[PDB]
């Protein structure tokens, strides 16, 4: 995994002088340097024709050195990319709110890299324009066919800030069925930051538990999607590995941990309010959890 | 969407 501890890891109480030092201007102009550094690849897959039309956003492409392929197709292309998390390659597949027209390449990709758990941090739509389309079918008993994989909802429980599906995917071709969990998460807004840290954290932790559940009873990456799969998947993502390594190691570095998602889903963290709000939850759930 | 930013 790129996200290692070294070389610079800070403690908590590191953390707190740090912020403490640079306030929040300090640290959206440290935001500011991490989106200056130019990116580590291309993205020609993105932009080729055929593909074109795969992506949500004509500004928001994907790196071809990390990219997910689909292999049993019409192109290999997903704008989907491997991310690794704390000490664990590929812990994520970061990717964009499908499409009509990429319904079943997503399917096709949770079938092939034997996803068990997805994460959604967007509503299909927000101030008025669509966001993510409806690719799972949302009531209890229905279903539906993408080719060779037929997709059911086995169930929807509603949370506070969340609701959880219970889906079952059934490949009709090799005849095999897998249960997959879905996560959408309601209040976090495109080009913002949850109405709560605490609630993303619990969220984080329901997650979690879900993930290592389902591998239980079986390591598959987690899908993590929004609208672009940039802004707030990096958010989440990047708290994700900072908090790990802090419950490990009891140390993290949040501009090495973005910096490095940087490298394999481009662009993610989409603004300095975003970035800020990295440190700000790490530090109110260090204070919450007695190390204030 | 058609761009993000």
């Amino acid at each position: 995994s790129v996200h290692v501890p070294g070389p610079h890891a800070m403690t908590i109480q590191e953390l707190v002088d740090y912020v403490n030092a640079r306030q929040k201007q300090g640290i959206y102009e440290e935001y500011e340097d991490i989106r200056r550094e130019n990116p580590v690849g291309t993205f020609h897959c993105s932009m080729s024709p055929g593909n074109l039309e795969k992506n949500r956003y004509g500004d928001v492409p994907c790196l071809d050195q990390t990219r997910v392929k689909l292999t049993k197709r019409q192109t290999d292309y997903i704008n989907a990319s491997f991310m690794d998390g704390y000490k664990q390659k590929n812990a994520y597949i970061g990717t964009q709110g499908p499409l009509e027209n990429t319904y079943r390449d997503f399917w096709l990709m949770v079938w092939e890299q034997k996803v068990l758990v997805i994460v959604m941090t967007t509503r299909f739509e927000e101030g008025g324009r669509r966001k993510c389309g409806q690719y799972w079918p949302l009531e209890k008993d229905s279903r539906i066919r993408f080719g060779f994989l037929t997709v059911t909802n086995l169930g929807v429980e509603n949370m506070n800030h969340y609701k959880k599906t219970t889906l079952e995917i059934h490949n009709t071709e090799e005849r095999q069925k897998r249960q997959v969990t879905h996560f959408q998460f309601l209040s976090w807004p495109d080009y913002g930051v949850p109405s709560s840290a605490a609630s993303l954290i619990d969220f984080l932790r329901v997650v979690r538990n879900q993930q290592s559940l389902a591998v239980s009873n079986m390591e598959p990456p987690i899908v993590v999607h929004c609208s672009a799969g940039i802004g707030r998947t990096g958010t989440f993502c990047s708290l994700d590995i900072c908090l790990a390594q802090l419950e490990e190691l009891g140390t993290l570095n949040v501009f090495q941990t973005v910096s490095r998602m940087r490298t394999q889903r481009a662009f993610s963290i989409q603004t300095p309010e975003q970035y800020y709000f990295c440190y700000k939850a790490i530090l109110e759930f260090a204070e919450k959890e007695g190390m204030v | 969407n058609l761009y993000y930013w």
